[PDB]
């Protein structure tokens, strides 16, 4: 599966390691939120990450379906 | 350059205590302040960034407040895992600067020290050097004074000491003071004594030995 | 897992040279801002040098003109050349990665220091390498309180740090106290290792302290007899 990732600093799409067929987004607020917006975390996983208090989580299976908010899922 | 000063430098606490460390800067830094934990012999680990946000994996009992020049790190429920030295670091201006650090030590009941004294061995006397060693074992708190009396005359500038890091089992300390002379100076005198003042003693303990005897 | 490993630390004479190398696992360090932070008693944690995510070099004032930092791609490492070293440069040197956080507004670098290496020691001194002299601290009537007796080893006049002190090749660990070393006016270090035992055990057990000084290839085993 090809998936957006926040590892690189110009966010790119990468083929994911074997066994990890899932994409995910995570979004929440820092103490920098009012001046930088919400934190964004992108990558792959074997199972979807558990949700904690006050954060969004998205999952999917097609390619590039976890885009940056300022981006589109092309 | 921005200067960081932590308060206090050391503080005692029991398991379950609410611990509060403050950190003050030489000018306004907004909330660009980080907190690090460090165990002895180990690299520091990041705990707080943005003065308030926890780094993933850190237990939620940690919290950080403050903006401007005054900042606060708080452990709501002290655990054994949390006894370390804590550092604040500003990331507002260049260069990055750290505070002097704050050690969180384990509180326990007062313990008087067992005082032991050791004469120089025959092996050291062969090389023309004589070292007398005084040992304070398993005491609390850490604060202790040691005088050296050679033939009941005080001594100055010929002794050094070292204190152990707090024991993990009973949570006391230990001290070793070392009086070093020459074999010539060691032979002109008879009595070598160690005088110890500590909070856990009603009056100072003295341990001495007569040379040869 | 993500990790930092650093090497090249040592022990040199003032005006000498050293080269620290730092390698990573789990990430490419050229993606991030890398830093060097040194730690020593008397000056605390101090930022030293930095190579940012764009290849630019940065240096602190008290070290500029003497240190140089560079990516060495053929080694997959981050190097720090330290020339014209002086005494106050004695410290533990950490290779450090800065945090790279993504927001809805963009990417932000080095808000904090998230990954730290293990640390390598750098000693600058006028002294030359010297193995320690190991003197016994014999138990006696003046070193016994109740049923417990104290005996130890005096490890005097060695350089540089560190020495490893064990008792009976690790068989004895309970009750051992190994004190931090002290720097004497000679520029040499000296510490003592003690151990409290049952006073009755001085006839049912032999106590041998083991002092290992890796820089001088010295390994001492001194039997501590009561006198």
């Amino acid at each position: 599966i090809v998936c957006h990732t926040t590892a690189t600093s110009p966010i790119s799409a990468v083929t994911c390691p074997p066994g990890e067929n899932l994409c995910y987004r995570k979004m929440w607020c820092d103490a920098f939120c009012s001046s930088r917006g919400k934190v964004v975390e992108l990558g792959c996983a074997a199972t979807c990450p558990s949700k904690k208090p006050y954060e969004e989580v998205t999952c999917c299976s097609t390619d590039k379906c976890n885009p940056h908010p300022k981006q589109r899922p092309g | 350059e921005i200067v960081l000063t932590q308060s206090p430098s050391s503080l005692s606490a029991s398991v379950g205590d609410r611990v509060t460390i403050t950190c003050q800067a030489s000018q306004d830094i907004s909330n660009y302040l980080n907190w690090y934990q460090q165990k002895p012999g180990k690299a520091p680990k990041l705990l707080i960034y943005a003065a308030s946000s926890l780094e993933s994996g850190v237990p939620s009992r940690f919290s950080g407040s403050g903006s401007g020049t005054d900042f606060t790190l708080t452990i709501s429920s002290q655990q054994p895992e949390d006894f370390a030295t804590y550092y604040c670091q500003q990331a507002n201006s260049f260069p990055y600067t750290f505070g002097q650090g704050t050690k969180v030590e384990i509180k326990r009941t007062v313990a008087a020290p067992s005082v032991f004294i050791f004469p120089p061995s025959d092996e050291q006397l062969k090389s023309g050097t004589a070292s007398v060693v005084c040992l304070l074992n398993n005491f609390y708190p850490r604060e202790a004074k040691v005088q050296w009396k050679v033939d009941n005359a005080l001594q100055s500038g010929n002794s050094q000491e070292s204190v152990t890091e707090q024991d993990s089992k009973d949570s006391t300390y230990s001290l070793s003071s070392t009086l070093t002379l020459s074999k010539a100076d060691y032979e002109k005198h008879k009595v070598y004594a160690c005088e110890v003042t500590h909070q856990g003693l009603s009056s100072p303990v003295t341990k001495s030995f007569n040379r040869g005897e | 897992e993500v990790q930092l490993v650093e090497s090249g630390g040592g022990f040199v004479q003032p005006g000498g040279s050293l080269r620290l190398s730092c390698a990573a696992s789990g990430f490419t360090f050229s993606n991030f801002d890398m830093h060097w932070v040194r730690q020593s008693p008397g000056k605390g944690l101090e930022w030293v040098s930095g190579l940012d995510h764009s290849g630019g070099a940065h240096y602190a004032g008290s070290v500029k003109g003497r240190f140089t930092i560079s990516r060495e791609d053929a080694k997959n490492s981050l190097d720090l050349q330290m020339n014209n070293l002086r005494v106050d440069d004695t410290a533990v040197y950490f290779c450090v990665r800065g945090t790279l956080y993504h927001y809805t507004s963009g990417s932000y670098y080095s808000d904090a220091f998230d990954i730290w290496g293990q640390g390598t020691l750098v000693t600058v001194s006028s002294a030359s390498v010297k193995g320690p002299s190991v003197f016994p601290l014999a138990p006696s009537s003046k070193s016994t309180s109740g049923g417990t007796a104290a005996l130890g080893c005096l490890v005097k006049d060695y350089f540089p740090e560190p020495v490893t002190v064990s008792w009976n090749s690790g068989a004895l660990t309970s009750g051992v106290h190994t004190f931090p070393a002290v720097l004497q006016s000679s520029g040499l270090y000296s510490l003592s290792s003690v151990v409290t035992v049952p006073s009755s055990s001085l006839g049912t057990q032999t106590y041998i302290c083991n002092v290992n000084h890796k820089p001088s290839n010295t390994k001492v085993d001194k039997k501590v007899e009561p006198k």
